[PDB]
């Protein structure tokens, strides 16, 4: 990729 | 018409990872124009015409229901 993203996402998934 | 803008909205307020990435606000709308990368990076255009990469992992569609 271009650069190492802020990934993984912060929240809003597992509920 | 082969790849129209894909309307997505950010779930949080983040501003890229470097100076070559886009900046969005929580609830702001952006139009992706390119595909996703292995890092979940997506290239798109803001409604102001700004270009860059945006973290795909921080946004979701705001088009229609999931079905």
């Amino acid at each position: 990729t271009k650069g190492p993203a802020p990934n993984p996402p912060p929240i809003l998934k597992v509920w | 018409m082969k790849v129209p803008g894909v309307r997505v909205r950010a779930l949080y307020d983040y501003t890229g990872q470097e100076a070559d990435e886009l900046s969005f606000k929580a609830g702001e709308e952006l139009m992706k124009i390119s595909e996703e990368d292995e890092q979940g990076w997506c290239k798109g255009r803001l409604l102001t015409g700004h270009v860059g990469l945006y973290p795909a992992n921080y946004v979701e569609k705001v088009g229609l229901a999931a079905a």
